[PDB]
RNA sequence: UGCUCGC
């Protein structure tokens, strides 16, 4: 089927968004057991589908926000006693996105991985008001650091998670009902589970190596053929699923997901001269050398 | 669109030409100038000009840091040594100005002095940008660098009389290679060398404000009428697109235009070898009307014949004596009795049969093809016909002509009656 | 990108009508049509590109991008998103296409043949693998799928 | 700043005011002229071979033309290119091989450029 | 394969070969089907190409016409002669004894 | 903002002296005290509320 | 080798060696000559190609030069002394084929119709494929593998070639040279190119805020550390250079010193230096900044396969590069035999005609053309398959690999893309003609109506552009760059200058270009993207000509074809009378062309004169190819290259190693202008055939046909193979002979 | 495969044995289905099915 | 070793 896929597109899965790498790519991503693939892509299921406030709620609480994204000026003020950065958060936006920020969530959020700031140096003076006076460091800092504030002040995260980097809502139009649920393109199944609102019973991912770490081996194999099977029928061409439970199987008896590659071809064989044969010819057979592994012709 | 209003006259002055200068700041905008800056001296080169403006700052202003000024004063400088001072006091007080040579030609440059009326144009002996030079700080390093050596030699509080007798390194005055010589020369070292080799002249500065500037701004002015014809500017449009311009230095491979630019006769010969059926008219609106028609008539009557009031080239001229039939490679005398017969039946009839041109001349099928295409149209059930109509016209006009090509098509059927026994 | 949807759905929408009408107004026993119907070779698309009218050119899911400034051809105006000025094909294989429509064909074909040429070798070495490693397996008397060792 | 146009600005110089302006205008390489008694060849004719007196008259025509008529042919006057730092036309005159005097005539604010009108060159001849 | 041009150079080379002429195919351009379908309707054949023509194995006419017309076909250098190969047991290589 | 001393045309900190905070460069003695507020403001782009898709 | 060999002659006309003064080398003129064979005991004599195809030997020329030299201090000259051999191409200037009728043709043995243009070396016909390539002294704005948008420039000189790139990997920009240990920062660059104030590099980069928000970075690593003049910039280069492994000679403190060398010679070889002047280089450099700065915004990545950017190069550059290694190499080899025997030998005065070894050039020769792979290690290039063997499968089947362009990707892996056929390639190259296979997209053939322009003497360009009031970029400080009415006109990749309504501009230079001041060859285009006016005369660009419109009516009436017909005029009274122009893709990018009459609009500055000239050759063959599929179009071309028939007049006496003939050859019915136009009409490779479109017996299932036994029998494709057995008896060293 | 030219390889197995696994295992009438998806594969094509 | 091909 790799030489029946026609490697296709404009198949965004209904969102007519979102490029997902589906065919023999996405076949080469899946066997090789990569711990980072591209474009990873996390389907989560609500406590209540119906309510589109909820969704955009629990949206906003998985995506991650920056502090430039939320505010409407930062405006670095030197005043004649004083000299320090002004942030005016936009409420307006903030209560549209419905996200739970306020001055103090921000200011939490500041002296977090960011040149060691002080508690003190931050401070709340109106509602929707951050100002910032950094102090020299003495390791080869001055003063004239404000300018590198200004550089990664507004790329600090206030709410989501980090590795979350574009969450979207999706909604299907059943007859019966319109549930909404959430499309996360992150590698983060753990934080996106550990979410409120989200019904992490029925969360599923498509990197393997996150279910692996996550919710057992047995989880892992069940996503690599439900994967495997959903990116075969993408194309049209079916394969019985004993197949696809194989190589799931194989990939999955050791506890750990191993890939096709020739590091888990190795980690999963013993055999010497197969080894040799596949790759890596003299160094696999230097290494038999070295250990004297005697080799069977099972 | 016509010149309406503001006919402004325009004016050449040669009082300032060799002593007009422009002086560029590239880092100071025109809102702030130099005018209360009170300057001190100008360094200048006559050849190879670069200038060198030094002036005073003020320090009691509140934009000048003492402590800053005393601490780069004592780096640039000693202590108290003032023998060679970049400053003359313990602050920075002095600011020297480089200059960089924008062009090595400003004679395309003019500086325009607008009066009421009038455009006074002077030239510009040259122009320089002036930027704020950082020449302080070498000093500085040098100076750090003498220092440096200083604490090295001071290591010990008492220093032995060293035995450092310069022995005698003369070295070899080696005969340097063309190419090393060449990569000397081409250095920057050697540059800079050369150019500092010519003195320095100095010079005072006079601002805007001081009542010499004014004195010396009428210079800029000549005195003249109003209405003079220039002796000079007098060239048409082609000899300016000339003088602005100036240049570089099958058988149709010569153009309409390396034609024209040939003789006459040249030119009726190329185009009858080119067309091989035209007529006068056609051929006088070629050539042109400024040709007389006599000319003309005594060229094509070298290189053509008459057929029913058209001009045909001859054979001889499309097939050289040394060339041979592309198609049978027969000798072109063949060729050319083969195509003064064709011409002959032409001018006894309109029609001509291939078959029995074919016949009489016992030419290939090729070879009468290729003379009837040249002259000849086919027409269906009439065989070939002349490709232009009668021409009656040149017929009833030049009758001495048509008598004249009337006794040579005699002789020449008298020779094809020789030669082919009709 | 909406623009560029609605239009597609335009030039879509005019191409299966005119697939549509072409299909009805064809009489039985043409033999396009009937192998069509059988199934034996061609489809409703080919006769419709063929008869009725060739559909919207699309490279990697999309119409023709602007190789050249702001424009895919110099024939048309610089910004101008018309159908016929980003791949659409007004013309039958019938009646002729337009050197931009023909153009714009030869795209798609030689897009499609890159894509094979590539598919080729891409999975040769996936099958390599896959059998290199899954060639050890074989199913035992005990109905229990071992490995070699 | 909206970009003015040279004959606006020579209208403003002249109508709206009557204060000197100092201008710098760009001239081509070659000027339609010959270098008289200069010792030559068709080389190039510069200010610095012609005399004082009027050389060429400057025509305004409508719809905003800037013509030079310099004898038989008429160049065209653009605005150049709008210089904002300070640029100050100065003399420097050496009159003594040991001590000279620097003039500062005036300040440099716009920058004109002559070019030949080579459609009408052409279409001449 | 949509090869409609393979018509029409048939169709353009029948009614040629009826006239005594040669049609000419050039990319966009080229004689039209209207001129060749005169061109046959003249000559008395069909002007569609598609002629009655009758079974020569059993002796009856076919039930759908055929669609008769010279094709300029030409032999590629690919010769079953050239490419038909057969090894016995034959010489082997020095280095390794394979064939 | 970007400021540049006039002097020399390098590029201008922002430094506390013995009185007010005050602009400095680093190769020259030219400084410029604060007199007002003086602020730079950039107006980054809010992300907008999204639309609901599928 | 009318003009170029000569060149390289001067370039290289004295060589001296350092031992012994005053003796010295000087060539005078060198001459080519006609074709002639070395068999007769030292005498010439003329050979046909058709001779040197049989007798397995080269077609080439005596490369005699004229020279004067000093044996004794005595100058003794030299009026014809042979030095090499140059492979002869057919139909050129000094091959015998040329200016010769049919008739002499067949006396020579030779196809009238034989296309030429190839090589014949040791019997066999080596072909020279257009070599095609990435134009030289551009800046190339592209995203790197971790997605940073960078840029590289690859400054192309004479004698060096030198890819210095700049990136933005961590904010700032970071300007990479292989001469470089680490990237050093460009504010560093700046300052140690003479522009030492801060204020002026931002003005040069650009007045737009985002612009400086962009450049902070840069301005405050750069303050961060302790430099602030030109001597600390170029200490900091210094310490940042390696010596090219322990380079010959007492250094002698030359670390500031080498550079300032590395800054003004090697970076950015195409802007000049007049005296150590880096004002050109900096506005180049901030130019190339502002592009990136630019392009880090709306992701306007220039694209690589853009074939206004490509330059094609023919045998004749390639020839000239060989010919001057060969020289360069000969005459080094003449200076060591000089300090060799000169200085120790004896009173007897050596002489370089004793030593001037005519085999080199001539070996060196046969074997880049006949083998194919060019070593030069003067430039450093490292080619292989530059010369194909001609393919004699058919008269079509030379005739269209005589068009062949190859790509310098040089096809091992999957890259698809340049693979894709880009819209850059109308009117140039063959859409539908390509290799099917492998080599599918890399191996393209030439329109059936293009051109390839040469190199020009770019004076009056630059006289023209001067005149027409282009500032002098020294004049200004670059913060007029960042006008939005400022438009950049360039020259070959050198910053020619800067202008204001850029639209008189290029209206003049075209006016003055079909006027015929300027060389027809010479384009002109305008990006108001980047608002640059670029001025292209270097070979190697593509042309195609078109018919000039003007107010919604071509220049070309029915009067110009009917004296055309008529034999009044040419194509260079068209191209002279401002009717007909080249255009360059950077030029047609600009302008409108219409495809025919009834498409002419007011704004149409331009109009196609042929649709059809789109196909190649291949492709012309085609009948009605815009009724079929494209992949059926390439198929077609693919097969048609191996068709099988005639090859010319002379295919009897000729002996290939494998021929194939058709016994009845004929033309086709329907047949394409394209055919007529490179006569294949003359020499056929098909037979047309009474095909009837039916099903019968289900012996045609899949592609399948049916063939008549009764055809078959009286003739239908009765074919003819012929091959060649070939032997050899020679003389070894010994006085025994093969028998 | 198509018959527009393809080439094709015939091989004959030397031993009994292997001729008769070759019979049984790769018969034409043994492996009508591909493992596949169990479709299969040997059935009418064009002229077959019209 | 190179390259043009054949699917
Ligand atoms: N340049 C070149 N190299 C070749 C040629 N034939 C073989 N080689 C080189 O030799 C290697 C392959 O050798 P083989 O083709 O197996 O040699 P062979 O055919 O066994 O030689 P014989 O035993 O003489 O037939 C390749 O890596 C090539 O580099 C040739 O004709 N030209
Ligand atoms: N590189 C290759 N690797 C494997 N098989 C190949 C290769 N090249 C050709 N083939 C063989 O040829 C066949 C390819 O034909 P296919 O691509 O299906 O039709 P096609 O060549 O597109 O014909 P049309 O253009 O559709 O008329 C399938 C394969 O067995
Ligand atoms: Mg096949
Ligand atoms: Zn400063």
């Amino acid at each position: 089927p790799g030489t029946q896929m026609t490697l296709k597109t404009f198949h965004f899965a209904g969102v007519a968004s979102m490029n997902i790498t589906l065919g023999v790519p996405r076949i080469k991503e899946i066997i090789n057991a990569s711990k980072a693939i591209s474009t990873p892509i996390i389907t989560a299921q609500l406590d209540k589908d119906d309510d589109a406030d909820y969704a955009r709620l629990v949206k906003g609480r998985i995506e991650k926000t920056l502090l430039g994204e939320i505010s409407e000026y930062i405006e670095e003020v030197f005043l004649p006693d004083d000299c320090f950065i002004l942030v005016k958060l936009s409420l307006e936006r903030i209560r549209l996105l419905r996200l739970e920020v306020n001055a103090e969530t921000v200011r939490y959020s500041i002296c977090t991985s960011k040149l060691r700031v002080k508690p003190g140096d931050v401070a709340v003076h109106g509602e929707a008001v951050v100002c910032v006076t950094p102090r020299e460091n003495s390791k080869s800092s001055m003063y004239y650091v404000l300018q590198f504030l200004k550089e990664d002040l507004p790329k600090v995260v206030v709410q989501g998670i980090p590795e979350v980097s574009r969450a979207v809502i999706h909604i299907d139009e059943q007859s019966g009902k319109e549930k909404y649920k959430l499309l996360v393109e992150g590698d983060n199944l753990r934080a996106v589970m550990a979410t409120h609102g989200v019904k992490g019973t029925r969360t599923t991912s498509n990197n393997t190596y996150e279910v692996e770490k996550t919710l057992g081996i047995e989880a892992a194999r069940t996503t690599i053929i439900n994967e495997i099977q959903y990116t075969m029928v993408n194309h049209g061409m079916s394969i019985d699923r004993r197949h696809v439970m194989l190589l799931s199987d194989l990939m999955t008896y050791k506890g750990e997901v191993l890939g096709i590659t020739r590091f888990g071809l190795a980690k999963m064989k013993e055999s010497v001269l197969m080894l040799a044969s596949f790759e890596k010819t003299a160094d696999h057979l230097f290494d038999a050398a070295y250990f004297g592994q005697k080799d069977s012709v099972c | 669109d016509d010149p309406v209003v503001q006919e402004i006259d325009v004016y050449l002055a040669k009082s300032l030409a060799e002593k007009l200068y422009l002086f560029q700041y590239p880092v100071r905008p025109a809102s702030m100038t130099y005018d209360d800056i009170p300057h001190l001296s100008a360094k200048i080169k006559p050849k190879q000009q670069k200038v060198e403006l030094e002036m005073a700052i003020d320090t009691l202003n509140p934009n000048y840091c003492r402590s800053k000024g005393e601490q780069i004063a004592l780096n640039v400088d000693g202590a108290c040594a003032d023998e060679t001072s970049t400053y003359s006091s313990k602050l920075m007080d002095k600011q020297t100005f480089c200059s960089s040579q924008t062009t090595s030609n400003t004679s395309r440059y003019a500086a325009a002095l607008y009066r009421q009326g009038e455009l006074h144009l002077t030239p510009l002996h040259g122009i320089l940008q002036l930027r704020p030079s950082f020449s302080y700080l070498d000093k500085a390093d040098a100076k750090h660098r003498e220092r440096e050596a200083a604490n090295e030699a001071g290591d010990s509080s008492q220093d032995e009389a060293e035995d450092d007798v310069k022995q005698i390194t003369v070295r070899f005055s080696r005969p340097e290679s063309e190419q090393a010589r060449q990569r000397r020369v081409q250095s920057y070292e050697f540059l800079q060398k050369k150019h500092a080799e010519e003195p320095w002249v100095h010079l005072h500065y006079y601002g805007l404000r001081d009542s010499r500037s004014e004195h010396e701004r009428q210079y800029l002015l000549c005195p003249g009428s109003s209405g003079v014809e220039n002796t000079e500017l007098v060239k048409s449009p082609s000899e300016y697109l000339m003088m602005l311009m100036p240049p570089s230095q099958p058988s149709n491979v010569l153009s309409m235009a390396q034609l024209r630019t040939l003789p006459l006769a040249d030119q009726i010969k190329i185009l009858m070898k080119n067309v091989k059926v035209m007529p006068f008219a056609n051929l006088m609106s070629l050539l042109g009307p400024s040709i007389d028609s006599v000319a003309v008539l005594r060229g094509i009557q070298k290189v053509a014949m008459l057929v029913q009031g058209n001009w045909v080239v001859k054979s001889d001229i499309l097939y050289p004596k040394d060339s041979s039939s592309p198609h049978s490679g027969v000798p072109a005398e063949v060729l050319c009795r083969g195509r003064d017969f064709v011409m002959w039946k032409f001018t006894q009839s309109r029609w001509v049969v291939r078959k029995e041109v074919a016949t009489v001349t016992k030419l290939c099928a090729e070879d009468v093809k290729d003379f009837l295409e040249h002259m000849a149209v086919v027409r269906i059930n009439k065989g070939w016909e002349f490709i232009l109509p009668y021409d009656g016209e040149f017929i009833k006009k030049h009758p001495d002509v048509v008598q004249r090509q009337h006794m040579l098509w005699t002789g020449i059927q008298a020779k094809l009656e020789k030669v082919y026994n009709l | 990108e909406t623009l560029e949807a609605l239009i597609l759905k335009e030039l879509s929408v005019i191409r299966d009508h005119a697939g549509s009408a072409c299909l009805r107004e064809l009489d039985k026993s043409n033999s396009p049509l009937t192998m069509a119907l059988c199934g034996s070779k061609g489809s409703f698309i080919n006769i419709s590109q063929m008869i009725a009218c060739v559909g919207q050119q699309a490279i990697s899911g999309s119409r023709v991008p602007d190789g050249f400034e702001n424009r895919s051809l110099p024939h048309f105006e610089k910004h101008s998103k018309l159908p016929a000025a980003k791949g659409f094909v007004a013309n039958s294989f019938y009646s002729g296409l337009t050197p931009t429509e023909f153009f714009f064909h030869t795209m798609a074909g030689r897009e499609g043949l890159v894509d094979t040429a590539v598919k080729t070798a891409e999975t040769g070495y996936m099958q390599r693998r896959l059998v290199k490693s899954l060639e050890d397996l074989c199913s035992q008397y005990d109905l229990t799928v071992r490995s070699s060792t | 700043l909206p970009k003015d146009v040279s004959v606006a600005e020579l209208l403003r110089e002249l109508s709206l005011t009557k204060e000197e302006e100092l201008l710098f205008l760009q001239l081509p390489d070659t000027l339609p002229g010959q270098p008289p008694t200069q010792d030559i060849a068709e080389n190039a004719c510069t200010l610095a071979d012609l005399t004082e007196g009027q050389v060429g008259k400057l025509l305004i025509r409508k719809s905003g033309r800037v013509q030079l008529l310099l004898g038989k042919v008429t160049l065209d006057v653009t605005m150049g290119t709008a210089c904002s730092f300070l640029q100050e036309l100065v003399s420097v005159g050496l009159g003594d091989s040991r001590t000279g005097e620097m003039t500062v005539l005036g300040h440099v604010k716009h920058k004109l450029v002559c070019s030949p009108d080579f459609e009408s060159l052409l279409d001449h001849k | 394969r949509m090869t409609v041009g393979k018509l029409i150079e048939l169709l353009a080379g029948k009614a040629g070969v009826l006239d005594g002429r040669f049609h000419y195919g050039t990319a966009f351009g080229g004689s039209k089907v209207k001129d060749v379908c005169e061109d046959l309707v003249r000559h008395g054949y069909n002007y569609l190409g598609k002629d009655y023509v009758t079974s020569g194995i059993t002796g009856e006419p076919l039930e759908a016409y055929i669609y008769f017309g010279p094709v300029y076909y030409q032999k590629l250098k690919h010769m079953v002669l050239d490419k038909m190969h057969a090894r016995a047991r034959g010489p082997r290589a020095v280095l390794t004894r394979q064939p | 903002m970007l400021l540049f001393c006039p002097g020399c045309g390098n590029g201008l900190i922002v430094e506390e002296g013995q009185r007010c905070h005050r602009f400095a460069c680093n190769t020259c003695p030219y400084v410029h005290n604060i007199t007002r507020k003086v602020t730079n403001r950039k107006y980054p782009k809010l992300k907008e509320v999204d639309d609901v898709l599928g | 080798i009318n003009v170029e060999i000569k060149k390289i002659m001067k370039a290289n006309e004295k060589v001296t060696s350092d031992a012994d003064p005053m003796w010295y080398l000087k060539y005078l003129n060198i001459y080519v000559g006609l074709p002639d064979v070395e068999e007769s005991f030292n005498v010439t004599r003329p050979v046909s190609p058709h001779e040197c195809r049989l007798r397995d030997m080269t077609y080439s020329a005596p490369i005699t030069v004229d020279i004067e030299y000093t044996r004794g201090s005595q100058r003794i000259i030299r009026n014809a002394l042979p030095i090499g051999r140059m492979p002869i191409m057919l139909r050129s200037s000094n091959c015998v084929l040329t200016g010769k009728t049919p008739a002499e043709f067949a006396k020579l043995n030779e196809c009238p119709l034989d296309p030429g243009g190839y090589f014949i070396v040791k019997g066999v016909e080596k072909v020279i494929l257009i070599q095609e390539q990435l134009s030289k002294n551009r800046i190339i704005v592209e995203a790197d593998r971790k997605g940073a948008v960078g840029a590289s420039v690859t400054s192309s000189t004479h004698e060096k070639k030198s890819r210095t790139n700049m990136a933005v990997k961590q904010g700032r920009f970071y300007l990479r040279h292989n001469t470089l240990s680490e990237d050093i920062p460009i504010v560093i660059i700046f300052k140690a190119m003479g522009v030492e104030s801060d204020q002026e590099i931002v003005q040069m980069i650009g007045t737009e805020e985002h612009v400086m928000a962009a450049f902070g970075p840069s301005l405050e690593e750069c303050q961060k550390a302790q430099i602030f003049t030109q001597m600390q910039a170029l200490k900091y280069i210094g310490n940042k250079v390696r010596r090219q492994r322990m380079w010959g000679g007492g250094p002698k403190k030359t670390k500031i010193e080498e550079a300032r060398e590395l800054l003004a010679s090697t970076i950015l070889t195409h802007v000049p230096v007049k005296e150590f002047n880096f004002r050109a280089k900096c506005i180049y450099t901030a130019v190339m900044v502002r592009r990136v700065i630019l392009a880090q915004g709306d992701n306007k990545v220039d694209d690589r396969d853009y074939y206004g950017n490509k330059r094609l190069e023919l045998a004749g550059q390639l020839l000239s590069l060989l010919f001057e290694d060969l020289f360069k190499k000969f005459n080094s080899e003449m200076k060591k035999i000089a300090d060799q025997v000169i200085p120790k030998q004896r009173a007897a005065q050596f002489d370089v005609v004793k030593h001037m070894r005519q085999d080199q050039i001539t070996n060196g020769m046969v074997n880049a053309i006949s083998t194919g792979n060019w070593s030069l290690k003067r430039f450093k290039m490292d080619r292989q398959g530059v010369t194909q063997v001609l393919s004699r499968l058919s008269y079509i089947s030379a005739l269209g690999m005589m068009t062949r362009i190859s790509s310098q990707f040089e096809k091992t892996r999957k890259v698809s893309g340049p693979r894709s056929l880009q819209p850059s390639q109308w009117g140039m190259l063959c859409p539908s003609d390509t290799p099917e296979g492998e080599a599918c997209g890399l191996v393209k053939n030439l329109a059936l109506m293009t051109h390839i322009t040469t190199d020009m003497e770019d004076g009056p360009i630059v006289k023209l552009a001067s005149n027409l009031g282009v500032e002098d970029v020294n004049l200004l400080c670059g913060e007029e760059l960042s006008y939005p009415n400022v438009f950049l006109v360039f020259l070959n990749g050198n910053i020619l200058g800067v202008i204001r309504d850029h639209k008189k501009l290029v209206n003049t230079f075209r006016l003055m270009r079909r006027a015929g001041y300027i060389n027809e060859f010479v384009s002109i285009s305008t990006n108001l993207t980047d608002r640059c006016v670029y001025i292209s005369s270097d070979g190697g660009r593509l042309c195609r000509p078109y018919i000039i419109v003007k107010k919604q009516k071509p220049a070309v009436t029915n009067k110009h074809m009917e004296e055309l017909a008529q034999g009044y005029r040419n194509f260079e009274d068209f191209l002279h009378e401002s009717l007909v122009e080249y255009l360059d893709v950077n030029e047609e990018n600009d302008c409108n062309i219409a495809l025919y009459e009834h498409t002419i609009n007011k704004d149409t500055t331009h109009l196609e004169i042929e649709p059809f000239t789109l196909l190649g050759v291949c492709a012309g063959l085609i009948p009605y190819p815009h009724h079929n599929q494209s992949p059926r179009n390439t198929y077609q071309c693919a097969m048609g290259k191996q068709a099988m028939g005639t090859i010319g007049y002379n295919q009897r006496n000729r002996i290939d190693t494998l021929m194939y003939l058709l016994a009845y050859p004929q033309k086709p019915m329907v047949k394409t202008k394209t055919i007529e136009l490179i006569e294949f009409e003359k020499l056929p490779a098909g037979q047309n055939a009474t095909v009837a479109v039916m099903s019968y017996s289900g012996y045609d299932i899949e592609d399948a046909l049916v063939l008549n036994k009764a055809s078959l029998d009286r003739g239908f494709g009765r074919c003819l193979v012929y091959k060649n057995a070939k032997c050899t008896l020679k003389r070894y060293t010994n006085q025994t002979f093969d028998k | 495969a198509d018959f527009d030219g393809d080439e094709m390889n015939l091989h004959l197995p030397q031993t009994e044995e292997a001729k008769a696994e070759a019979l049984v295992l790769m018969g034409t009438k043994a492996n009508l289905v591909t493992p596949r998806n169990g479709e299969p594969l040997i059935a009418a094509i064009q002229d077959f099915l019209t």
